């Protein structure tokens, strides 16, 4: 993650991220709606950060510092490059929607009026197909990935030292190899929760209330298909 | 400091997300309560032992029978959450969550936690429940459930008032340490 985005999403909520004089110019329902939108983006930023830890710190680190077959590393971090590409492009669209929404003269004051369209494009058509096929694969290879890690940690002494070394920073306390895998699997089930609460405070503009309803149904369709395509593997 | 894993299971609005957020923040979120919980690694000192308790939630996984069990690998303590203002969420403890938790997590200690105990003295909660020929879960009913499902224990708490929250996670750590 980059410092610019880390600061924009450092605050605990949208009401605490904007200036208090900007917040005081808005209706309470607008503040409640913006808070859940800010959380969707804040958690997407964390999700992309989780995927970057898996790719650059764990995956790349093992390739560059360990004598492990790339097939072993493939088993440890399945579909991480594809998941990184899918979510980094989603974070891009969310971050530019926030930037467009900014008040001229400010870098923290914004109100997003349209979100649903972005969620429909993401959770429909080819993008949804690629995401459904990627999450089905990831979740079917998830158990095999946890097992393979445990075997490597309980047999290889240099792999054990690599893990101790890279996970030492405080920033990586909740971001070990196995935490990262579960954090990724649990991500898709967070979207209907976040979208339903956004939809619950977006009954002002009707074309927005309908967009969030189509996106909610589209995410649940995606989840039902990802769930149906799971079939656990073992080595 | 030994690493241990905690998972929380239970129906949709049993308050499991609220409980994890209130514990991981220490207080009730004053300005905004988050919709979701990602994970947390808590440093807990119970009975002279320094433990690293990893906190996980199954919220959002209730309708996905193939996705949900991926939360279970290497669990050391399970919190079987139910809402005290919802006697129906207690009826699903012995036939919905208990068989699943005993199949994927055999021998893992389970603590039956009765959430939202503040609602036992809520006039609006009792009025709505009366129109259903019901009343909030009595302490004896929760203990009778914990005993029936062979739970390690039964505890009550209130994520709103923070009452009982620290004692649940401390007891969970004690239970996870036993082998
Ligand atoms: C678009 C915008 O930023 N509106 C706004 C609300 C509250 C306070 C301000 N100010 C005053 C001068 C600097 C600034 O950002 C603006």
């Amino acid at each position: 993650s980059m410092e610019m985005d880390e600061k924009d999403f450092a605050a605990d909520s949208w009401s605490l991220a904007v200036d208090s004089s900007f917040l005081q110019q808005h209706k309470k329902e607008v503040m409640k709606q913006q808070d859940v939108i800010y959380e969707l983006i804040q958690t997407e930023l964390h999700h992309v950060r989780t995927l970057k830890i898996m790719t650059r710190l764990f995956r790349t680190g093992m390739l560059e510092e360990l004598h492990l077959e790339p097939g072993v590393v493939q088993g440890l971090f399945p579909c991480v490059d594809e998941l990184s590409d899918i979510h980094t492009r989603f974070l891009s669209q969310l971050l530019e929607r926030r930037r467009q929404a900014l008040c001229p003269g400010s870098t923290r004051n914004f109100v997003i009026h349209r979100l649903g369209d972005l969620l429909i494009s993401q959770f429909s058509g080819p993008s949804a197909e690629q995401m459904c096929k990627t999450y089905s694969e990831f979740c079917s290879r998830h158990s095999k990935a946890l097992k393979l890690y445990k075997e490597l940690y309980a047999r290889d002494k240099r792999f054990q030292q690599f893990i101790r070394k890279v996970t030492r920073p405080a920033v990586l306390k909740r971001h070990g190899v196995q935490e990262c895998i579960l954090l990724v699997t649990q991500r898709i089930t967070k979207y209907p929760l976040l979208i339903s609460r956004i939809l619950q405070h977006s009954h002002g503009i009707e074309e927005e209330r309908q967009d969030l309803t189509t996106a909610l149904g589209l995410v649940k369709e995606l989840l039902s298909n990802v769930d149906e395509g799971i079939y656990q593997l073992e080595k | 400091a030994i690493r241990k894993k905690l998972v929380i299971v239970g129906d949709g609005a049993c308050g499991k997300t609220c409980l994890l957020i209130v514990f991981s923040k220490d207080q009730f979120p004053e300005v905004y309560v988050p919709t979701v919980f990602e994970n947390y690694v808590a440093d807990i000192e119970v009975d002279g032992k320094q433990v690293e308790l990893a906190l996980w939630d199954t919220a959002g996984q209730e309708d996905y029978d193939r996705l949900r069990p991926l939360s279970y690998p290497d669990t050391d303590v399970i919190l079987m959450c139910f809402s005290i203002d919802s006697p129906d969420s207690l009826e699903n403890i012995p036939e919905k969550w208990t068989p699943e938790v005993k199949h994927f997590c055999p021998n893992v200690p389970i603590i039956l936690v009765g959430n939202k105990k503040d609602l036992r003295n809520d006039e609006h909660t009792r009025r709505e429940l009366a129109k259903m020929k019901q009343e909030p879960v009595k302490p004896e009913e929760g203990r009778d459930m914990a005993n029936r499902i062979g739970a390690f224990g039964y505890m009550e708490c209130s994520a709103k008032t923070k009452d009982g929250v620290r004692e649940v996670f401390e007891m969970a750590t004690r239970a996870a340490l036993q082998a």
